[PDB]
C-alpha cells in the first residue's frame, strides 16, 4: 500500500511477534499454580496483549517488515487512505488542549498584571480566578481569533524594551 | 550468599560516608569564615596552622603529584 | 601487583579530596590573592576577572571541585 | 593597564571609591549633580580589575567602567 | 630514481624525533626570553 | 624589563609572566591587533599568509605522493585492487618488540606498515596513476610547485613588489578573473586531462609525458569539435563488460551522459566526469565576463546592489550601501567565504559516498567511513568559524550610519524575533526527539515493541520515489514510465541512473524508515540549536540589555564581573565556545547515523538498523557496545594484534576529553592560589632557589582556559571516533 | 599639610611569622610598609593570616602588594577607628607615600583634587570601534 | 543526567540571561509576560546544579550496572 507497507492484519511477522510474545508469557505462566495471584496477573497481561494486538489490527494500522506499525503523518495519505487517527486527529487535540492551558496562564496573568502586587499573585495562586479562568477557557480558539482581529493580541512596538543595537 | 545485597550495601555506604566527609570538609570552611574569631586564637594550634598554611598546601600538592605519577604512570 | 596498583590509586585519590577540600579550609579566610576573603563570605562566585582573574576563590567552590574528586575515588 | 573611566552619569554618591580595594578611585568638587562631588581614577596603575566599583555603583546604565588592558605586576596582584 | 636507501628511517625518525626538535625547542626558548635594549 | 617576544604587541611584551608567551602565541595571526597596523600592509601580511598556506598544502601533497611511491604498494593494488590493502607508509619505531613488528607486518610490505584510509590510491588509480614513476614525478612537482609558492610569498613583501590597497580592493576584476580563469580554464585543463590521459589509461593504453604528442584521444582528431558534430565524440562508449585498466571491451568515446555507475568499480563513468567538467568549464568562463574591468561592457555590483531595494518598502532600504560596508570588512568576506566552503564540504561528504567517483572506492567500507567522517567534522568547523567571523564582523567592522536602513542593519533590528524563534525550533524539535525517543525506549523495556511510535517518513520517500526509486510505490515523475520527464530521458541518462538507484546494494539514495525519520529529527535539532547559539551571539555581540556596551570590549573578553547578578560567558567568543560543543554533537549524530547504516547495509542485514534505531538502547547496544569487541581487543594479557594501535589511540582519545573536563570544570582563582603555594615552596627550598624564573608562574587566563578546554574536547572527541571507526570497519572486514 | 615620613625605628605588632609573609619581589621588585597609631595595644587578624597583637603607639608592617595594605588599612579603620597610611618602598631605599593620597581619605571631597579619566558623555554616546579602527594599537572606543 | 551536568558546567549565565531577554521579547510581544522578572541562575547557582547533576547521572549510571549485574548474575 502506502510507501510498501501491508496492512498489519495481513502481515506475518505482525502475528509471529503477538505468538513471541504469547509464547513467553505462557512459558513464564507454567511455573505457576492455577488459582494464585501470580497466575491470575499473568494471564490478565495476555488477555491485554491479546486486545491490544486485535484493536491495532482492527484500527487498520500500516505496518512494516520489522511486524511493528507505522504512523502517516501526510495530512492527504492520512484523509485519503483512512489514516486520520493516527497524526492529524490527535494534532487538533493536543492544538485544542495547548491554546487551551496557554489562554488560561494568558488570561491569568493579564487579570492579576493590574492589582497591586502581581507577584503575590504569582507566587500565591488566585485559586477562585484561576478557576473561573480556567472553567471559562473552553472557547479558547474563538477569543483568541476575535483578539486577533481586534489587534488586541499583541503589543505595539513602542511599549516593548529592546537592546541598544 | 546474596551477593546483591553486599555489593549494594558496600557501595552504599561508601557513598554516604564520602559524601559527609565532604560536608565535613565544608562546615570546616564555614566557621572558618563565620564563627572564627582571632582575638581568641591568638597562639593555639589553629593560629599557627593558618600561619603555616602555605606550607601545608605545598607539601599536599606535591605529595598529590607524586602519587599521581606513581599510580596512574604504572 | 593489581591489588597494590588500586591501591595506590585510592591513596592518590584521597589525597587529592584531602588538598581541595583543605586548601579551601586553610585559604577561605584570606590568601596571596585575595587577602580579604572572609569579607567576601563563604560562599560567593568570585571577585572580579582582576588580577587575571578570580573564578571559584571561595570555600564553596572547593567544596564543589572536593564533590567531584570524592565522586572520582568512590 | 587596565583603563578606567568615569562618565558624566556619575552622582557622586561615593559608593564605588569604599569598594574599590587598592585605593585607586577618589572623589573631586564638580558642579554636575546635587553633591557637587565626582568620581575620578588618578591611579590606575594599582588597578587590577575586580569590578567591585562597577558591581558597587548604582546608575543605569554605569558611570565607572574599566578596560582589561595590559598587564603587569600590580595588574595581577602578584605577591612575587 | 628518487628512492631513499635502506637506513634511511633509521637515521631520519631519531633525527625529527630528536634533533630537531631539541633544537628548535633551544633556539625558540632562547628567543622568547631575549630582552630588548 | 621588556622582551623580544612579541614584536607586534610592545603591551604584551612588557608582560613579565607567562601570559606573555601563551598570548603573543594565540594572536599572531591577529594582524588587526598588532602594533602600528595600516589597511595596506594588512592585506599584505594577508597575502604572504596566503602563498604560505598554498606551500604547505602542496608540500604536504608531495609528502603523501612521495611516502606511497616508497613505502607504499600501488603498483601491486592496481592489479588486484578488491583483495589488496593500500600502504600508507612503514613504521620505523624503536619501542616496537617482535609482536609488534609481526603484528604491522601486513599488506605484502617487508615490514611494519600503515594500512591508509585516505582513499588515495583509488583517486590516483583513476586519474591515471599505473606506476610508482608517476607518483615519483608528481611529488617531485608538486615539492617544486611549493617551493616556488614560498618563494612567491617572500618576494611579495619586499619592496618593488608589494601590491597597492587598491589593488586589493578590485572585487570586479579578482572575481571575473577567478570565475573565468581559475575556475573555468582549471576545469577545462581537467577536461584535457580526462580525456588525453585518464580515458585512454583507463582503457590499457599508456598515455605519458613521452607519447601524448602522438597519440590521438579520439579516432576523428578534432574535426567533430570545429565542424560541430559533438555528437561522433560520444559515439561507441564503453560496454557493459569492461574490465578498468584493460582493453576488454573498452569504447572508444571521450564525452558521455550514459550516468549510473561502472558495472565492475561501482564508480562513475569517466567520460560523464569528462563531458561534466567541460560543461562546468564553459559555464563558468562564460560567466567569467560578467563585470566591467577595464573594457566599458560589464556590470559593477556597487549598481547591482543599490539596484535592488523593492517598492513596498518591506526590506527598508534594501541592499543600499552593501558594497561599501563588504568589500571594506575582511571579516565579512571570511564569513561568507567559510559558510560557502562549510556547505561545500558537507555537499562533497553527501555526494561522494552517494556517489563514488573513484574506481574500486565502494567496495573500501573504511575508506567510505572515514572521507564522510573528515568531510563532515571539517565543514561543521568551517561554519562554526563562518558565525564566529561574523559576530567580529559585527563588532569590529559594523558601521550603523553608512549601513542606515539596509537589510544589515534590519537584521539588529528584529534579533529578538530571530532568537526567540530559533529558541523555539529547537525546544520543540528537542522535546519531540527526546520523548519519541524515551516513549520508544520503554516499550522495548516493557515487552511491546508494537506500541511504540514509529512515523513513516512520506515527504522524503516521495522525493525518492520523484528520483525513480519503485519501491514505495508513488508512481509518479521518474518512477511512472508514461511521464514525460521519464520518457524525455530514456534516450540521455535515464537507463543508467534508474539502474543504479534502484539497486539497493548500493550508497545511492538507501531505503529509510522510521528510524532514519528519528535520526533526521534529531540531526535538525543539532543544526538548529547550533545556529541558535551563533546567531544569538552574533546579533548580541554588540550588546544587549545586560551590556549595552559590549561592542567597546572587542570580540573576546573574560566576562564583566560578578556585578548585575553575573556576567560568565557574555562575550561572543564565549557563544561560538559553547556552540563548538553542539557543533561536535551534531556531526557525532550525522556521523553515528552514517556508521550505523552503511555498517548493516554492508553486513547485509540492513533489518537490524531498521529495527533498532528506534530506541537509544539499540544504538548503544547494538552499535556502540556491540562494534568496539574487536577495537578493545587489540591488546590483551594474551597478546596483540595490528588493532592495538586503534585501542592506544581509543584511550588517548578519552584521556584528552577527560582533561578538557578539567579545564572546563575547574576555573582560575583555585589554580592561581596553588600556583602561589608553589612559588612559596620553590622561594624558600634550598639547592633549588638558584635556579630561578625567566617569567612569573600564573595561572592560565579564563579566556585561555575555555580555548584550552575546547581544544582537549575536540581532540579527544575526533580521536575517540576516528579510532572506533577504523577499528570496527576494519575488524569486520 | 605635609608629607609623613617613613621611620624605619618603628616598633612593629607582636607576630610569630608565617609563610604568607615577603617573597623575592621584596628585594628584586619592591614592596610595601603600612604604619599607624593605636591607641592600646589589641590582637588584629593579618591579612596574610594569623592573629597578632598591635602595641600602643606607632605600629609598622611590611606587606608583598598595595591591595595587603590598604585590606588591612580598612580592617584598622572599620572595626578599631584608626587612621592608618602606607607607602611602596623599592630595593634602593627609595620611599613613596601612597594613601591617603593628599591627607584626606578619598571618599570624601577635598579641594585641590583634580579629576583624572573623566569622560564628559555617557556610556551610549560612545563611538564604533570601526571609528578607532587601524590605529596604533588596540583601542577600545571609551579611551577617547 | 549527567551529560545534563555538562550544560550548566561549561557555560556561564551571561549568555542564558540575554537569551532570557529575547524569550522575554517573544513573550511581551504577546503580553505574556511574567511580573516577576525571569533571571538566569546564579552563578553558584549553576555550579551546584551542574555538580548535582553529575554526580546524581555518575551514581545512578553505576547503581543501575551494579544492580542489573548483580541481580543476573548472582
Ligand atoms: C507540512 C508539509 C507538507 C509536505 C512536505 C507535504 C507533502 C505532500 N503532500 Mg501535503 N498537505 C499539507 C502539508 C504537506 N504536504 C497540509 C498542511 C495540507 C492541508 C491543506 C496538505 C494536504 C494534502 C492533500 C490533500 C494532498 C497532499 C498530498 C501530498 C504529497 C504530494 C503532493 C505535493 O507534494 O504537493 C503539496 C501538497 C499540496 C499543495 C496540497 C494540495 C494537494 C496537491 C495539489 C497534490 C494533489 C494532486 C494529486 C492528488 C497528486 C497525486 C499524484 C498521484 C500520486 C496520483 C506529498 C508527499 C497529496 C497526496 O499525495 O494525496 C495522498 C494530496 O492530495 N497534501
Ligand atoms: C549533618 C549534615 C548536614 C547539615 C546539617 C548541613 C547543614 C547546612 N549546610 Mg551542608 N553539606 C552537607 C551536610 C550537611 N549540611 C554535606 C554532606 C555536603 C556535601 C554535599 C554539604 C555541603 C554544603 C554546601 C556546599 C553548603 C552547605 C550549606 C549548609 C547550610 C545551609 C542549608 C542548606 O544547605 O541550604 C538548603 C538545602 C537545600 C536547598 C537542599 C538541596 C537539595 C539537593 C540539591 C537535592 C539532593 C538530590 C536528591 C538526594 C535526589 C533527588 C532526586 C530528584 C529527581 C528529586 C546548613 C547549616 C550551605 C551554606 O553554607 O550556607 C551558607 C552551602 O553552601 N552544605
Ligand atoms: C583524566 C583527566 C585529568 C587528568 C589527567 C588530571 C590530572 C591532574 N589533576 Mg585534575 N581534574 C580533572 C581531570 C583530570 N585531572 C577534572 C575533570 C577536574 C574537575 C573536577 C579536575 C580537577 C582537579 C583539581 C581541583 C586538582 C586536580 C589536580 C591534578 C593533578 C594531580 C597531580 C597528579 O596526578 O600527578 C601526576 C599527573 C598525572 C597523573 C596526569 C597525567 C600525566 C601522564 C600520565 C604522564 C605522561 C608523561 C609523558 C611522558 C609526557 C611526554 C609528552 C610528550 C608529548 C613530549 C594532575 C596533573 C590537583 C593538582 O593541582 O595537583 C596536585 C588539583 O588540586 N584536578
Ligand atoms: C610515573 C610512573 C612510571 C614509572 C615508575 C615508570 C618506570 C619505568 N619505565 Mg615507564 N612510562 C611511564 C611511566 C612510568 N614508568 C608512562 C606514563 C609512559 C608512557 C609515556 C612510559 C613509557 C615507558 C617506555 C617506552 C619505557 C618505559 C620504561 C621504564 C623502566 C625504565 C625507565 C628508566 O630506566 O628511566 C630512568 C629513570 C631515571 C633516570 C630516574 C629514576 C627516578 C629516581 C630513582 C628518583 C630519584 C629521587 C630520589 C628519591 C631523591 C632523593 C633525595 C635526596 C636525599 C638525594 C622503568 C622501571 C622502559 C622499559 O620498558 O623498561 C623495560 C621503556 O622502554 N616507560
Ligand atoms: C608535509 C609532508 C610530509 C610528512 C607529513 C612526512 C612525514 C614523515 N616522513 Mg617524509 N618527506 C617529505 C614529506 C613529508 N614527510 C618529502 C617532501 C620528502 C622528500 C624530500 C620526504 C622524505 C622523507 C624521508 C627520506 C623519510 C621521511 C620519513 C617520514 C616519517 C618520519 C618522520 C619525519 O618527519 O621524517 C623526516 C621528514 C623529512 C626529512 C621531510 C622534511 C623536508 C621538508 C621539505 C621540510 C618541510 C618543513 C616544514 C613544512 C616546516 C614546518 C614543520 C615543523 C618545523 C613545524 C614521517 C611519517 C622517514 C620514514 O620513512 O620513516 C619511516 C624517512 O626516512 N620523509
Ligand atoms: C620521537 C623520537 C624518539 C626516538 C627516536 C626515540 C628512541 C628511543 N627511545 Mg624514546 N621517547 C620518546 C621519543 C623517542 N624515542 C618520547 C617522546 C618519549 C616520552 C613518551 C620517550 C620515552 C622513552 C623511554 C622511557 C625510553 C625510551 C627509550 C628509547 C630507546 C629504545 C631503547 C632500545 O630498545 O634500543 C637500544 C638502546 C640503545 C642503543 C642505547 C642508546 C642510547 C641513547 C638513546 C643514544 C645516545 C644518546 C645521544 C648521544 C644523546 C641524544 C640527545 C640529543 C637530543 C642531543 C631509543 C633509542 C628507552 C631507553 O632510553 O633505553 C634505555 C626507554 O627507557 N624512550
Ligand atoms: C586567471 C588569473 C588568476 C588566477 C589563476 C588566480 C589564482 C589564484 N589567486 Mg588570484 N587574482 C587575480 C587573478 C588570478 N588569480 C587578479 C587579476 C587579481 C587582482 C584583481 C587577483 C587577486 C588575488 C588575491 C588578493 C588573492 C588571490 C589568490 C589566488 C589563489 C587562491 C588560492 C586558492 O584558493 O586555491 C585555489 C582555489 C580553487 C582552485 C577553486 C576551488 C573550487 C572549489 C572550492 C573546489 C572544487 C574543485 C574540486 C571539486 C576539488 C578537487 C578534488 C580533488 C582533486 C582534491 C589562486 C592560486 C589568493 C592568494 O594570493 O593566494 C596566494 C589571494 O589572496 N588572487
Ligand atoms: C580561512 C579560515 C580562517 C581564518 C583566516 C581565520 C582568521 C582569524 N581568526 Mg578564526 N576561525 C576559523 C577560521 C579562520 N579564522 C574557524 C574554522 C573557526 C572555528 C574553529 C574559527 C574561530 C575563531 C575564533 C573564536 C576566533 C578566531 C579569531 C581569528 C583572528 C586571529 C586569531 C588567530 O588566528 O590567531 C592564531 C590562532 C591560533 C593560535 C589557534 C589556537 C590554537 C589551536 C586551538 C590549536 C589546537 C590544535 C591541537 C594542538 C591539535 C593537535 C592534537 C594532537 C597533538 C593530538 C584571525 C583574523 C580570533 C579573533 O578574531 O580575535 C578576536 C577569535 O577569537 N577564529
Ligand atoms: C545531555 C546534555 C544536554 C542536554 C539535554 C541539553 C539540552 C538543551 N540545550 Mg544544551 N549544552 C550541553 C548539553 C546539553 N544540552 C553542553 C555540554 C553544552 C556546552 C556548554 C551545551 C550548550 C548549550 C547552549 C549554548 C544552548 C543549549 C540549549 C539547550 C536546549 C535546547 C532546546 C531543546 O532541544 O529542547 C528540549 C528540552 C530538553 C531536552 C529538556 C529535557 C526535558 C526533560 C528531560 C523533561 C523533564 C523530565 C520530567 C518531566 C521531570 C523530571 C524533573 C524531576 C526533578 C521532577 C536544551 C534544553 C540552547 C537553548 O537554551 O535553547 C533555547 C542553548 O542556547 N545548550
Ligand atoms: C553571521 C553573519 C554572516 C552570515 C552567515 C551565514 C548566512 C551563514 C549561513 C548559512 C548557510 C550555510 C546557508 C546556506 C544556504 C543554502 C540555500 C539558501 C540553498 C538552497 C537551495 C535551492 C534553491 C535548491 C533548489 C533545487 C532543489 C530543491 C533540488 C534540485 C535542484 C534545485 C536547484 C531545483 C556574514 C558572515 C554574512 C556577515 C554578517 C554576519
Ligand atoms: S558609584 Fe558610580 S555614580 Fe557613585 S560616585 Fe562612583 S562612579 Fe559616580
Ligand atoms: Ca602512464
Amino acid at each position: 500500500d502506502i510507501a510498501g507497507l501491508t496492512p498489519c492484519s495481513e502481515s506475518k511477522a505482525y502475528a509471529k511477534l503477538e505468538k513471541k510474545e504469547l509464547k513467553t508469557l505462557e512459558k513464564r505462566l507454567k511455573q505457576y499454580e492455577a488459582d494464585s495471584a501470580p497466575a491470575v496477573a499473568l494471564k490478565a497481561t495476555m488477555e491485554r496483549t491479546k486486545a491490544r494486538f486485535a484493536n491495532y489490527a482492527k484500527a487498520g494500522l500500516l505496518c512494516g517488515n520489522d511486524g511493528l506499525p507505522h504512523l502517516i503523518a501526510d495530512p492527504g495519505l492520512a484523509l485519503k487512505y483512512g489514516h486520520a487517527g493516527e497524526v492529524f486527529i490527535p494534532t487538533f487535540g493536543f492544538l485544542y488542549v495547548a491554546g487551551y492551558i496557554g489562554y488560561v496562564g494568558r488570561q491569568y496573568l493579564i487579570a492579576v498584571k493590574g492589582e497591586a502586587k502581581p507577584t503575590d499573585k504569582e507566587i500565591i495562586i488566585d485559586v477562585p480566578l484561576a478557576t473561573k479562568l480556567a472553567w471559562q477557557g473552553a472557547g479558547w480558539p474563538l477569543a483568541a481569533v476575535q483578539e486577533l482581529q481586534r489587534g488586541t493580541l499583541l503589543e505595539k512596538e513602542e511599549n516593548i524594551t529592546v537592546s541598544p543595537r | 550468599t546474596d551477593y546483591g545485597t553486599q555489593l549494594s550495601l558496600f557501595t552504599h555506604h561508601t557513598w554516604i560516608g564520602g559524601f559527609c566527609i565532604v560536608g565535613a570538609g565544608a562546615h570546616a570552611a564555614i566557621f572558618m569564615v563565620r564563627d572564627y574569631d582571632p582575638t581568641n586564637n591568638y597562639n593555639n594550634l589553629l593560629d599557627r596552622v593558618i600561619r603555616h598554611r602555605d606550607a601545608i598546601i605545598s607539601h599536599l600538592n606535591w605529595v598529590c603529584i607524586f602519587l599521581g605519577f606513581h599510580s596512574f604512570g604504572l | 601487583t593489581s591489588d597494590f596498583m588500586v591501591h595506590h590509586i585510592h591513596a592518590f585519590t584521597i589525597h587529592v579530596t584531602v588538598l581541595i577540600l583543605l586548601k579551601g579550609v586553610l585559604f577561605a579566610r584570606s590568601s596571596r590573592l585575595i587577602p580579604d576573603k572572609a569579607n567576601l563570605g563563604f560562599r560567593f562566585p568570585c571577585d572580579g576577572p582582576g588580577r587575571g582573574g578570580t573564578c571559584q576563590v571561595s570555600a564553596w567552590d572547593h567544596v564543589f571541585l572536593g564533590l567531584f574528586w570524592m565522586y572520582n575515588s568512590l | 593597564a587596565h583603563i578606567v573611566k568615569i562618565y558624566d552619569t556619575c552622582i557622586g554618591c561615593t559608593q564605588c571609591v569604599r569598594a574599590c580595594p587598592l585605593d585607586v578611585l577618589e572623589m573631586v568638587p564638580w558642579d554636575g549633580c546635587k553633591a557637587s562631588q565626582m568620581a575620578s581614577a588618578p591611579r590606575t596603575e594599582d588597578c587590577v580589575g575586580c569590578k567591585r566599583c562597577e558591581t558597587a555603583c548604582p546608575t543605569d546604565f554605569l558611570s565607572v567602567r574599566v578596560y582589561l588592558g595590559s598587564e603587569s605586576t600590580r595588574s595581577m596582584g602578584l605577591s612575587y | 630514481p628518487f628512492v631513499p636507501p635502506s637506513w634511511a628511517p633509521s637515521v631520519f625518525v631519531p633525527l625529527t624525533g630528536l634533533v630537531l626538535p631539541a633544537i628548535a625547542m633551544a633556539t625558540l626558548f632562547v628567543y622568547i626570553e631575549k630582552e630588548a635594549p | 624589563a621588556t622582551k623580544l617576544f612579541p614584536k607586534f604587541s610592545q603591551g604584551l611584551a612588557q608582560d613579565p609572566t607567562t601570559r606573555r608567551i601563551w598570548y603573543g602565541l594565540a594572536m599572531a595571526h591577529d594582524f588587526e591587533s598588532h602594533d602600528g597596523m595600516t589597511e595596506e600592509n594588512l592585506y599584505q601580511k594577508i597575502f604572504a599568509s596566503h602563498f604560505g598556506q598554498l606551500s604547505i598544502i602542496f608540500l604536504w601533497t608531495s609528502g603523501n605522493l612521495f611516502h606511497v611511491a616508497w613505502q607504499g604498494n600501488f603498483e601491486q593494488w592496481v592489479t588486484d585492487p578488491v583483495h589488496i590493502r593500500p600502504i600508507a607508509h612503514a613504521i620505523w619505531d624503536p619501542h616496537f618488540g617482535q609482536p609488534a613488528v609481526e603484528a604491522f607486518t601486513r599488506g605484502g610490505a617487508s615490514g611494519p606498515v600503515n594500512i591508509s584510509t585516505s582513499g588515495v590510491y583509488q583517486w590516483w588509480y583513476t586519474i591515471g596513476m599505473r606506476t610508482n614513476q608517476d607518483l615519483y614525478v608528481g611529488s617531485v612537482f608538486l615539492a617544486l610547485v611549493s617551493a616556488i609558492f614560498l618563494f612567491a610569498g617572500w618576494l611579495h613583501l619586499q619592496p618593488n613588489f608589494q601590491p597597492s590597497l587598491s589593488w586589493f580592493k578590485d572585487a570586479e576584476s579578482r572575481l571575473n578573473h577567478h570565475l573565468s580563469g581559475l575556475f573555468g580554464v582549471s576545469s577545462l585543463a581537467w577536461t584535457g586531462h580526462l580525456v588525453h590521459v585518464a580515458i585512454p589509461e583507463s582503457r590499457g593504453q599508456h598515455v605519458g609525458w613521452d607519447n601524448f604528442l602522438s597519440v590521438l584521444p579520439h579516432p576523428q582528431g578534432l574535426t567533430p569539435f570545429f565542424t560541430g558534430n559533438w555528437a561522433a565524440y560520444a559515439q561507441s562508449p564503453d560496454t557493459a563488460s569492461h574490465v578498468f585498466g584493460t582493453a576488454q571491451g573498452s569504447g572508444q568515446a571521450i564525452l558521455t551522459f550514459l550516468g549510473g555507475f561502472h558495472p565492475q568499480t561501482q564508480s562513475l563513468w569517466l567520460t560523464d566526469m569528462a563531458h561534466h567538467h567541460l560543461a562546468i568549464a564553459v559555464i563558468f568562463i562564460v560567466a567569467g565576463h560578467m563585470y566591467r574591468t577595464n573594457f566599458g561592457i560589464g556590470h559593477r555590483m556597487q549598481a547591482i546592489l543599490e539596484a535592488h531595494t523593492p517598492p513596498s518598502g518591506s526590506l527598508g532600504a534594501g541592499h543600499k550601501g552593501l558594497f561599501d560596508t563588504v568589500n571594506n570588512s575582511l571579516h565579512f568576506q571570511l564569513g561568507l567565504a567559510l559558510a560557502s566552503v562549510g556547505t561545500i564540504t558537507s555537499l562533497v561528504a553527501q555526494h561522494m559516498y552517494s556517489l563514488p567517483p573513484y574506481a574500486f572506492q565502494a567496495i573500501d567500507f573504511t575508506t567510505q567511513a572515514a572521507l564522510y567522517t573528515h568531510h563532515q567534522y571539517i565543514a561543521g568547523f568551517i561554519m562554526c568559524g563562518a558565525f564566529a567571523h561574523g559576530a567580529i564582523f559585527f563588532i569590529r567592522d559594523y558601521d550603523p550610519e553608512q549601513n542606515k536602513g539596509n537589510v544589515l542593519a534590519r537584521m539588529l533590528d528584529h534579533k529578538e524575533a530571530l532568537i526567540s524563534h530559533l529558541s523555539w525550533v529547537s525546544l520543540f524539535l528537542g522535546f519531540h526527539t527526546l520523548g519519541l525517543y524515551v516513549h520508544n525506549d520503554v516499550m522495548q523495556a516493557f515487552g511491546t515493541p508494537e506500541k511504540q511510535i514509529l512515523i513513516e517518513p512520506v515527504f522524503a520517500q516521495w522525493i525518492q520515489a520523484a528520483h525513480g526509486k519503485a519501491l514505495y510505490g508513488f508512481d509518479f515523475l521518474l518512477s511512472s514510465k508514461t511521464s514525460a520527464a521519464f520518457a524525455n530521458g530514456q534516450s540521455l541518462w535515464l537507463p543508467g541512473w534508474l539502474d543504479a538507484i534502484n539497486n539497493n546494494q548500493n550508497s545511492l539514495f538507501l531505503t529509510i524508515g522510521p528510524g532514519d525519520f528519528l535520526v533526521h529529527h534529531a540531526i535538525a535539532l543539532g543544526l538548529h540549536t547550533t545556529t541558535l547559539i551563533l546567531v544569538k551571539g552574533a546579533l548580541d555581540a554588540r550588546g544587549s540589555k545586560l551590556m549595552p556596551d559590549k561592542k567597546d570590549f572587542g570580540y573576546s573578553f573574560p566576562c564583566d564581573g560578578p556585578g548585575r547578578g553575573g556576567t560568565c560567558d557574555i562575550s561572543a567568543y564565549d557563544a561560538f565556545y559553547l556552540a563548538v560543543f553542539w557543533m561536535l554533537n551534531t556531526i557525532g549524530w550525522v556521523t553515528f547515523y552514517w556508521h550505523w547504516k552503511h555498517l548493516t547495509l554492508w553486513q547485509g542485514n540492513v533489518a537490524q538498523f531498521d529495527e533498532s534505531s528506534t530506541y537509544l538502547m539499540g544504538w548503544l547496544r547494538d552499535y556502540l557496545w556491540l562494534n568496539s569487541s574487536q577495537l578493545i581487543n587489540g591488546y590483551n594479557p594474551f597478546g596483540m594484534n595490528s588493532l592495538s594501535v586503534w585501542a592506544w589511540t581509543f584511550l588517548f582519545g578519552h584521556l584528552i576529553y577527560a582533561t578538557g573536563f578539567m579545564f572546563l570544570i575547574s576555573w582560575r582563582g583555585y589554580w592561581q592560589e596553588l600556583i602561589e603555594t608553589l612559588v612559596w615552596a620553590h622561594e624558600k627550598t634550598p639547592l633549588a632557589n638558584l635556579v630561578y624564573w625567566k617569567d612569573k608562574p600564573v595561572a592560565l587566563s579564563i579566556v585561555q582556559a575555555r580555548l584550552v578546554g575546547l581544544a582537549h574536547f575536540s581532540v579527544g572527541y575526533i580521536f575517540t571516533y576516528a579510532a572506533f571507526l577504523i577499528a570496527s570497519t576494519s575488524g569486520r572486514f | 599639610w605635609t608629607v609623613p615620613t617613613l621611620n624605619p625605628d618603628t616598633p612593629s605588632p607582636i607576630f610569630g611569622g608565617s609563610t604568607g609573609g615577603l617573597l623575592r619581589k621584596a628585594q628584586t621588585e619592591e614592596f610595601y610598609v603600612i604604619t599607624w597609631e593605636a591607641k592600646k595595644e589589641q590582637i588584629f587578624e593579618m591579612p596574610t593570616g594569623g592573629a597578632a597583637i598591635m602595641r600602643q603607639g606607632p605600629n609598622l608592617l611590611k606587606f608583598g602588594k598595595k591591595e595587603q595594605c590598604l585590606a588591612l588599612t580598612t580592617q584598622l579603620r572599620n572595626k578599631f577607628k584608626l587612621t592608618p597610611c602606607f607607602y611602596r618602598v623599592f630595593p634602593d631605599g627609595k620611599v613613596q607615600y601612597l594613601h591617603p593620597a593628599d591627607g584626606v581619605y578619598p571618599e570624601k571631597v577635598n579641594a585641590g583634587r583634580v579629576g583624572a579619566n573623566q569622560n564628559m558623555r555617557r556610556i551610549g554616546q560612545n563611538v564604533n570601534p570601526i571609528k578607532v579602527k587601524f590605529s596604533g594599537r588596540m583601542m577600545s572606543p571609551a579611551e577617547i | 543526567v549527567w551529560a545534563f551536568s555538562l550544560m550548566f558546567l561549561f557555560s556561564g549565565r551571561g549568555y542564558w540571561q540575554e537569551l532570557i531577554e529575547s524569550i522575554v521579547w517573544a513573550h511581551n510581544k504577546l503580553k505574556v509576560a511574567p511580573a516577576i522578572q525571569p533571571r538566569a541562575l546564579s552563578i553558584t547557582q549553576g555550579r551546584a546544579v551542574g555538580v548535582a547533576h553529575y554526580l546524581l547521572g555518575g551514581i545512578a549510571t553505576t547503581w543501575s550496572f551494579f544492580l542489573a549485574r548483580i541481580i543476573s548474575v548472582g
